[PDB]
């Protein structure tokens, strides 16, 4: 109905993909010939918005089923919480120029698995925390996204 | 972290949580003796260091 | 006991030469296997109770037979141990200084032994000698003699080992050659790769009596300082001992020297670029690294003791200053051109101080300052002390806590390793586990780096560290010695793959790797730590001594035994990105962080984003080769700009440049334009450019022009073809060993040749090639074998061919040869080419010879899919991928045109009249309008077999041809009036369009073919059959120009009353005629078919047909077998074909001359697939077909058919048994489907034979065509329904109604004077016998008798309102004499009485005779009575079936014949018994009966024996010479006892033909092949009511 | 065990059809006239069919059983017992419907 339009537009979720690691590396390059930046040149930046805003940035792709295993998204920062398992709703994904500035202690490196068993690491994401928390304890309680 | 334990880690995550664990438990912190093993036992309570 | 007393009289010795000239044995089999099976027979025949008959005389024979078994099973020994160690006697030289007393015992046996062989010389009878007093005692004496004399040199061995524990590497040979060939010392030259780690040649004195020094492979050479001469040191273990110990003093001293040197260039900065090229070029690689490592590590050393107190002035700084400037000096050394030794020296020292660098700038400049800090006692710390007097001493390396010392032993030049975290990491937890005395076992997946990070870390430490792979590369009788080596000199071990080893070799090898590791544990133990008494294993049993330097290492992707033994480290992910980096930094390339950045992903991309083959390669080794040719390809451009530094090439475009050039060719021609967009995409804004090689293109398009072939350049045709072309000349340049991969039906083969002629016309070197087949050639015969006794080399096709080319003949290095392998790589064969395509570069043939080939030699390959192959042949050789989109269907067009233009068919008028038809032609075959648009409708429609365009298009170029060639005789026969232009249009327009019909979808169903009618009906303009309810199909294209229908040169014929449904006799029909012309086509051409057809559709009778009209074709007929081989040809070619060297070459014909012989060969898809998916015989016959000959095993010389064509036929691949022909010999060969015929062709066929018979007796002649009718019709329904899918055996054939044609016949010839009801009741009574008797189900039988009386009714209303004659319908020739119909209850009351007395005279349990038992008497009875009576008796089993077979078989007079089938049942024995049965049938004329059990076919073959015996009526490939002789002179005798002549022995082979025709009769019994169905009359034997 | 034991007086023989000199013993047995114990009985000996048959060719005093090539006496009382281990395996129906 729309062709590269809506391939792009639509939100579709990562836990059914057969290769979801192949749908970011589309995903990127996509945002490479966009604008011919080189591919090493994109990061994934990460925003988890709510009520399906769906305001894509023509670099957004919004993404569902993503599942946050200890702790919460409070406007894009994150809070232990003893309550696991707290659904992500269209957690965008951007890619933006990489800087090569130094990431503030603040952000965390969050694995991304598909199953509950953790044996395949599609992506990695960079969430900010609160003032509050710390990385070491994120670390230690095992946080990591979950796409089913 | 490298040797040891560290041989049978494969990805990298569970190798920052080594790092971790090694980091907060190996230190001269430790010696003091107000050390926490643990903090945050069942909230109120904290494993001392005998 | 007569056939055993008679047969040992006539046994010989069978003597045969030696190569010392002697007498020795042959054949074992025939001389043991024989002799016990006589041992048993009489064993058995004593044992049995009928012992009354023979009682001493077997006694005797059993005692003779045990002295026969004693004396040859010692015989045998001593031979072999006597051939043996004279060869290891004889051929070793200083054999009288090794131990004499062995040399004279040895001479003393081999006198008694040859005084044996001159005994059994003069006399060559088997008990001659046995009789012959003390032989026995003599052969065990010698036999002994030879065991200790075997025993006393394995000792031997074994102390020279222990002497020189390098010894203990090479094997038992291989030692024996050093001891023996101490004189000749260039024979011990080539042994030293082995022992040592680097060395590869000693360098020795002018007369070869001094060790001056050595060298290695690459070039390196080091001088001793102290030359030890091999003259007052003679034994070879003592100077060897010595040149050893001189390696590592000349190490030590130079080691010493290039440090003192190294301090200058070290003591602060300004280095002086020449001074440093002269250091770099006086001293080895290794010698060179080391020295910038001590330097390096005593600097910082210094530095940071400066430094311990605090910022003492940051020394530290300066340290790295120092590296940062020798850095810059290496990076700009490397841009200019240096010899490739230095170079690879400078580029060591560019990683080396890359890491140097890295350590310092990151690790250390943060803040640190004392000397025992950890992160400075992380690193590998190198201390030089020249001061201690031992060699092994002054060099001590500690990484961590450990403290290892430099074993000075020479590793020439070994390519570095940037030292990645990971492989930081990998040294630090291998040093720790060595310290601990633990081997390290790091895991992970394949191809990361474990078993090369372990070989760089033995490196590091002077290691001599041995690889040992895991595929195939395991020899378990060297691995205990090699362990005993490694723990006597003190090497390492790095096993490639463990866990890659089967249960067995893994638990083995374990066990012995616990048993060494738990030795070297014991020098750490806490309280004997002071070693007094050595620690030593148990290996080999003895008492192995353990060196403390022995290591073992061990990679997974773990073992009980060792879990407690062995550490581990995982390195799953390796660092691309750094040794991208570094690598392309030390190529002179400038910016290499973001080049590696970019080139890292584009390969991970490579592996995603593309698709999955086995050649593809984007692991860590292709990319350290691409950046390698990047850098040679970045220093060709700078060396180009020098002659018209230049630090402004752009490296983006050169990187790709390289990736291209490497990698494009093993592209599949989808994924192209894949790798074109991810280099967009990681590489934006960057474009490749094609090398022009505008020199060789020019020759490329002449070679085109002269072969017929279309030259093209870039997007026009031909494009892409020459484009693969230039790129296969690229693979040839960088190395040998290529194999060209691509679907068959593209250029491959024709690239190669056009490439061979381009470079013989341009650089002016002369080409050969030697295009073999291994797959047709046994392997052995391939390579070569040694016989057990004489041990003789002779070598084989592809050994001959590399020794004639290696040998100062002809043509050795001036000539290029292209060892062209033409077939399917599979391990089987490439398992000797493996050591010849790496760059070894030599053949190890088993007889020892080494053989390497001359550097203008290519062995290339050219295979279809690559799916059989070893990854490690793949991987030793570049390839290149032939897409079939290189092939372009218009260039095929153009090549036809173009060769039809040019070559005449009758090799002027000719030439002209080509060249009419092809300027008639041009608008179709070019244009993509017709031939294109059938072409792919041909491809969507359904084909029996699966459609190749190259067998699709061959057949129509040969139709063409055929065309052609019959406008050529229709000018011959008219000369006035020729062919006018006109007439020509028109004839060749409706013969193309005819054509296209019969080559495209000419091997599909009817309704297959009316859709390719319909579609060129649309897609045309020419004219069109008239009539439009008849399938184009139907019509030919008359000589005239103009649509005739085929059925109107449908002739009719007459056959004789005594030939109805003979043998071979074809009546002319619709598509007998019309193949008869396709056939007719296709063999004017010499082109090989195979007509493919449901089981007796008029396959063979319609070929044989053909090739016996044509009056130059002698026809042998072959029978392809499940187990049938390329032997079986080969004897066709050594009965039938005479070999001629009088030509250029070996030529092939025929004995008789001028006449086309043709090899009929019976289901060529028959023969089975071997376990590489590939058929001996189809290769061997496809070789035949394409390049016109093969190679004699004999003498290994290129023999070239004359007269040979070859025809087949074949049943549908999906029936069970048929696999599908290979693709490569499908485009050779068009099929024709033969279908079933048709209603009307029926009709036709069968009215001949029904008139045929129906003219015996007058009166019935006028009811032929109704009979035909009734026949046809009931057959018709009968074929609708019961189907295969309903039951497996519901087949219905044409062959049924000639049954029932050759019954009714059988039935009226000796009858007379039959009414109408009369012929109708013999026609319903084989009617039920054909039709009804299979059905399982009796709801089928009432329908079929329903059937059975409406089509009588319909078809013949003039017969009396009885159905047949009654209801049972009933026949017997027992009541009366002649085959009368009988009545129920007499003919019940016969078989009760004839029942009763079977039972009482033959056998012990009574028989009850109910219906059914009657009823099946009776059809196997009817069975009986017609000649080639074959019955399939379907039921449960132990129902009666065999015992009503021999009961019916009794009352006949048949001799009953079955097969006494066993576990240890032969395919010889089970035709042996075939010949027996044969040979009482078509001699000594004798009725048989052959009762077969499903159970007793216990082989296919006995199956495929019983397909060919039955059909046919004899088996052609049963007979064979003394065989063949003996039942010619049988049947030439019965035929004058029966009233024949001698004549020839065709016609006696045609009358015993007649004769197991007339007196054979084959019953099958089976338990509830489709071939077997047919042939065979079935009787559904149902279980009892 | 318990046909060994029962059979003992007899000299019952224990074999197997994947013993090599199963033929010698079966020759052996009938002629002696002793029962067979062949156990291993998945991979059926096809030349025990004629005596699972009872072909008895009694012909000039002589029983005769057509084993191969040498037909042998027919002893009395050649009690030939087939077994095996398991208890799933499915027999052909030529062995099946020579046995109890
Ligand atoms: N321009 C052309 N270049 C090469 N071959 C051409 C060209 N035009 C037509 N052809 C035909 O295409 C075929 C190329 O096949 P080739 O002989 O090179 O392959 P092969 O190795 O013998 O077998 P296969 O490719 O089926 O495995 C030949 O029949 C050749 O006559
Ligand atoms: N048009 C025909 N004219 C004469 N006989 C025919 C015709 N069609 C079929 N037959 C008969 O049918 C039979 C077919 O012969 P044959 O057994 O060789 O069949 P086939 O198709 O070659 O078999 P298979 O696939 O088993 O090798 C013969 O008995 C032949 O006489
Ligand atoms: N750290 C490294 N730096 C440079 N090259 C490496 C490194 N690790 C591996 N390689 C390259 O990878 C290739 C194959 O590695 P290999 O030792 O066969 O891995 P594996 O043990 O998994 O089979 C080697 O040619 C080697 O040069
Ligand atoms: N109609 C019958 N009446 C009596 N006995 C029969 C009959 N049919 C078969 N038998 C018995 O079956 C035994 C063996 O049958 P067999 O011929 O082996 O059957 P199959 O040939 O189906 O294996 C014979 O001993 C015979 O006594």
């Amino acid at each position: 109905s729309g062709g590269a339009k809506e391939l792009k537009n639509i939100h579709v979720c990562l836990g059914g993909l057969f290769v979801p690691e192949a749908y970011i590396t589309a995903t990127r390059q996509y945002v490479a010939q966009a604008n011919s930046w080189s591919l090493e040149e994109l990061c994934l930046e990460v925003n988890v918005t709510t009520s399906q805003g769906a305001t894509l940035d023509a670099c957004s792709f919004g993404v569902t089923g993503l599942k946050l295993q200890g702790a919460t998204c409070n406007n894009n920062k994150l809070s232990l919480s003893n309550a696991i398992s707290t659904a992500l709703p269209l957690t965008q994904l951007r890619w933006v120029k990489q800087t090569n500035t130094e990431k503030k202690a603040s952000v965390v490196t969050l694995p991304v698995y598909l199953n509950f068993t953790r044996a395949d690491l599609i992506f990695t994401v960079d969430f900010e925390i609160a003032t509050k928390e710390d990385p070491r304890s994120f670390y230690e309680r095992g946080v990591a996204v979950l796409c089913t | 972290a490298q040797s040891i334990y560290g041989g049978r880690v494969d990805n990298e995550f569970d190798q920052r949580l080594l790092n971790t664990f090694l980091e907060r438990l190996f230190t001269t912190r430790s010696f003091d003796s107000e050390f926490k093993l643990a903090c945050k036992v069942d909230g109120h309570k904290d494993i001392q260091m005998p | 006991l007569k056939q055993i007393r008679e047969v040992w009289n006539t046994y010989e010795l069978d003597l045969v030469n030696y190569q010392n000239k002697c007498r020795l044995i042959r054949g074992w089999d025939d001389l043991f296997n024989k002799v016990k099976e006589h041992i048993n027979s009489v064993s058995a025949m004593k044992l049995s109770p009928y012992y009354k008959v023979f009682e001493e005389d077997a006694l005797s024979w059993e005692d003779k037979l045990n002295r026969i078994m004693a004396l040859f099973d010692v015989w045998i020994d001593v031979q072999r141990r006597w051939v043996y160690l004279e060869g290891i006697f004889t051929g070793s030289a200083d054999i009288k200084h090794l131990l004499p007393v062995e040399t004279q015992r040895f001479q003393s046996i081999s006198t008694e032994f040859l005084a044996l062989m001159k005994k059994v010389s003069k006399s060559p009878l088997v008990m001659d000698v046995l009789n012959i007093q003390g032989v026995q005692r003599s052969l065990e004496r010698l036999a002994d003699l030879l065991g200790k004399i075997q025993k006393a040199l394995g000792e031997y061995l074994e102390r020279e080992r222990s002497s020189f524990p390098r010894f203990y590497f090479v094997g038992d040979e291989d030692l024996l050659e050093i001891i023996g060939n101490s004189k000749n010392v260039a024979k011990l030259q080539k042994h030293f790769k082995k022992m040592f780690a680097g060395v590869s040649s000693i360098i020795l004195n002018e007369d070869n009596s001094v060790v001056l020094g050595i060298s290695s492979r690459e070039g390196e050479e080091v001088m001793f300082k102290t030359p030890v001469s091999i003259t007052e040191h003679p034994k070879i273990n003592e100077w060897l001992t010595l040149v050893e110990k001189e390696m590592r003093v000349t190490l030590a001293k130079l080691l010493a020297e290039s440090v003192t040197e190294v301090e200058i260039f070290g003591k602060a900065t300004s280095i002086d670029p020449n001074t440093y090229i002269t250091w770099i070029d006086k001293y080895q690689a290794q010698l060179v690294v080391l020295s910038a490592q001590i330097a390096w590590s005593e600097n910082v050393e210094t530095a940071l003791s400066s430094m311990g107190g605090g910022g003492d002035a940051a020394p530290l700084h300066s340290v790295l200053s120092n590296v940062e400037v020798t850095l810059n000096v290496l990076a700009d050394s490397v841009l200019m051109e240096q010899p490739p030794l230095r170079r690879r020296k400078l580029e060591h020292l560019i990683t080396e101080l890359v890491h140097q660098r890295d350590v310092t700038r990151s690790l250390i400049k943060s803040k640190i300052d004392n000397a025992k800090s950890f992160e400075w006692l992380s690193q590998m710390r190198f201390y030089f002390d020249p001061k201690q007097t031992d060699v092994l001493q002054q060099l001590s390396i500690q990484m961590a806590n450990a403290k290892f010392n430099y074993g000075f032993e020479y590793l020439g030049v070994q390519d570095k390793l940037v030292q990645t975290p990971l492989t930081d990491r990998c040294y630090l937890t291998m040093t720790q586990a060595l310290e601990a005395r633990l081997g390290g076992s790091p895991f992970g997946p394949a191809g990361t780096g474990k078993t090369e990070s372990v070989k760089a870390l033995g490196h590091q430490l002077g290691r001599f560290v041995l690889v040992f792979n895991c595929d195939e590369t395991f020899d378990f009788q060297a691995m205990g010695r090699i362990f005993v080596g490694l723990c006597q000199v003190g090497a390492w071990g790095c096993f490639d793959e463990f866990n890659r080893l089967e249960e067995r070799m893994l638990s083995a090898v374990s066990q012995q790797v616990q048993c060494i590791q738990e030795a070297l544990r014991e020098h750490s133990n806490p309280n004997y730590d002071k070693t007094s008494a050595p620690i030593t294993c148990e290996l080999l049993n003895k008492q192995v001594k353990v060196s403390p330097d022995m290591a073992i290492f061990i990679t997974m992707n773990l073992p009980d035994n060792l879990k407690k033994l062995f550490r581990s480290l995982a390195m799953t992910k390796p660092d691309r990105q750094l040794i991208a980096q570094v690598m392309l930094y030390s190529q002179g390339f400038r910016t290499a962080e973001v080049l590696a950045n970019k080139i890292v992903p584009f390969f991970k991309l490579c592996d995603e984003q593309l698709s999955s083959q086995s050649h593809y390669d984007f692991g860590l080794r292709a990319l350290k080769s691409v950046l390698v040719s990047a850098g040679n390809v970045k220093r060709e451009r700078i060396q180009k700009i020098k002659r018209e530094i230049a630090e402004n090439l752009p490296e983006q475009e050169i990187l790709i440049q390289s990736v291209c050039e490497t990698m494009v060719p093993k592209l599949v021609a989808e994924d192209i334009p894949l790798l074109f967009s991810l280099l967009s995409d990681v590489f934006p804004g960057v474009q490749y450019h094609r090398g022009e090689m505008t020199a060789l293109r020019e020759e490329l398009k002449k070679v085109c022009q002269e072969m017929y072939l279309t030259y093209g350049d870039g997007e026009e045709v031909g494009g892409m073809w020459v484009e693969k072309v230039l790129q296969l000349y690229q693979i040839t340049q960088i190395n040998h060993g290529l194999m060209m991969v691509g679907p068959s039906g593209s250029g491959k083969s024709m690239a190669w040749r056009v490439l061979l002629k381009a470079l013989e016309r341009l650089e002016g070197v002369e080409g050969v090639a030697h295009i073999i087949d291994p797959k047709a050639i046994s392997k052995d015969h391939l390579y070569g074998t040694l016989d057990p006794n004489t041990r003789e080399w002779t070598d084989g096709l592809f050994t001959h061919v590399l020794r004639k080319i290696i040998d100062s003949v002809r043509g050795e290095l001036q000539k290029r040869q292209w060892i062209v392998f033409d077939g399917d790589v599979d391990p089987e064969w490439v398992e000797n080419l493996n050591s010849v395509l790496d760059d070894n570069k030599l053949l190890t043939l088993p007889n020892g010879e080494r053989l390497s080939l001359p550097p203008n030699v290519r062995i290339m390959f050219e295979v279809q899919d690559l799916k059989y192959a070893t990854l490690a042949t793949v991987s030793r050789c570049g390839m290149v991928w032939f897409s079939e989109d290189v092939l372009s269907t218009d260039m095929i067009f153009n090549n036809f045109l173009a060769r039809l233009r040019s070559i005449p068919l009758d090799d002027s008028p000719m030439l002209q009249i080509q060249r009419d038809a092809a300027t008639i032609m041009q608008p179709y075959f070019t244009s993509n309008g017709l031939v294109t648009k059938a072409l792919e409708h041909a491809f969507q429609l359904e084909h029996i077999m699966d459609l190749t365009r190259l067998r699709c298009l061959g057949s129509l170029f040969s139709m063409l041809h055929q065309a052609c060639r019959n406008v050529a005789q229709y000018n011959a026969n008219h000369p006035d009036f020729p062919m006018q232009i006109e007439q020509l249009e028109r004839y060749i327009q409706r013969y193309l369009v005819y054509a296209i019909l019969w080559s495209l979808s000419g091997d599909s169903r009817l309704k297959m073919r009316a859709e390719l009618g319909e579609y060129i009906r649309r897609i045309t303009t020419v004219p069109l059959p008239t009539a439009p309810n008849i399938p184009i199909i139907d019509y030919e294209v008359s000589i005239s120009g103009e649509w005739s229908p085929w059925q109107a040169k449908v002739p009719q014929i007459e056959v004789e009353t005594h030939k109805v449904a003979a043998p071979d006799v074809v009546v002319p029909t619709l598509d007998t005629v019309r193949h008869e012309a396709l056939l007719y086509t296709w063999l004017a051409e010499h082109k090989p078919l195979v007509l493919c057809g449901p089981p007796g559709s008029g396959k063979t009778m319609t070929l044989f047909s053909a090739l016996r009209a044509l009056p130059d074709m002698e026809v042998v007929g072959l029978n392809f077998s499940s187990a049938t081989t390329p032997e079986l040809l080969l004897k066709t070619f050594d009965h039938y074909c005479e070999y001629r060297r009088t030509p250029n070459g070996v030529v092939l014909a025929p004995v008789q001359l001028g006449k086309w012989l043709v090899l009929f060969c019976d289901e060529i898809n028959l023969p089975d697939m071997d376990k590489y998916g590939t058929q001996r015989v189809i290769s061997f016959i496809r070789q035949m077909v394409e390049h016109g000959g093969f190679y004699r095993t004999s003498d290994q010389t290129w023999v070239k058919l004359e007269r040979i064509q070859f025809v087949g036929a074949c049943n549908p691949p999906t029936d069970p048994g048929r696999k599908p022909l290979s693709h490569r010999f499908l485009r050779h060969v068009p099929v024709v489907y033969v279908d079933y015929p048709g209603p009307a062709s029926l009709t036709q066929i069968y009215g001949t034979f029904n008139r045929a018979m129906l003219r015996l007796i007058p009166s019935l002649r006028t009811y032929a065509e109704p009979l035909t009718a009734a026949m046809v019709e009931f057959y018709t329904m009968s074929q609708e329904r019961f189907t295969q899918d309903t039951q497996p055996h519901y087949i219905y054939s044409p062959r049924e109604m000639t049954r029932w044609v050759r019954g009714i016949f059988e039935a009226l010839r000796p009858l007379e004077t039959l009414p109408v009801e009369g012929l109708i009741r013999i026609w319903a009574h084989e009617a039920l016998r054909l039709f009804q008797d299979r059905l399982v189900e009796d709801e089928e039988r009432r329908w079929t008798d329903e059937n059975i009386d409406t089509v009588a009714l319909k078809h013949f209303p003039n017969i009396d309102r009885e159905k047949a004659m009654s209801r049972p319908i009933l026949y017997s020739n027992w009541l009366s004499k002649d085959y009368i119909p009988v009545d129920q209850e007499e003919l019940r009351d016969y078989v009760k009485a004839r029942l009763k007395v079977f039972y009482e005279e033959e056998l012990d349990v009574p028989l009850v005779l109910f219906n059914e038992v009657l009823d099946h008497v009776l059809r196997i009875d009817r069975i009986f009575r017609q000649p080639q009576g074959h019955l399939l008796l379907i039921g449960v089993s132990g129902a009666g079936k065999t015992t009503l077979s021999r009961f019916v078989a009794w009352m006949n007079g048949l001799s009953v014949y079955q097969i006494k089938v066993h576990r240890k049942y032969t395919g010889e024995d089970f035709d042996e018994d075939l010949r027996t049965v044969l040979r009482r049938s078509g001699c000594k004329n004798e009725k048989i009966a052959f009762i077969m059990d499903e159970s007793n076919v216990l082989d296919s073959g006995f199956l495929e024996r019983m397909n060919t015996l039955l059909a046919n009526g004899e088996v052609p490939g049963l007979f064979e010479g003394d065989e063949y002789a003996t039942l010619m002179t049988q049947c030439k005798e019965g035929a004058q006892k029966e009233g024949l002549m001698l004549d020839s022995h065709e016609e006696l082979y045609k009358w015993f033909t007649s004769q197991v025709i007339r007196n054979l009769h084959v019953v099958f019994t089976m338990n509830p092949s489709p071939a077997l169905f047919n042939r065979c009359v079935l009787n559904w034997f149902g279980d009892w009511s | 065990e318990f046909i060994m034991n029962e059979y003992k007086d007899r000299k019952i023989t224990r074999t197997s059809f994947l013993d090599d000199a199963f033929r010698k013993n079966l020759e052996s047995a009938l002629r002696f006239g002793n029962p067979l114990l062949v156990q291993d009985v998945e991979s059926y000996d096809p030349v025990l069919n004629p005596v699972l048959n009872r072909e008895v060719r009694r012909t000039g005093g002589r029983v005769l059983i057509t084993l191969g090539d040498q037909d042998i006496d027919l002893s009395p009382s050649f009690v030939i017992f087939l077994s095996t281990r398991d208890p799933t395996v499915e027999f052909p129906p030529d062995l099946c419907s020579r046995v109890t």
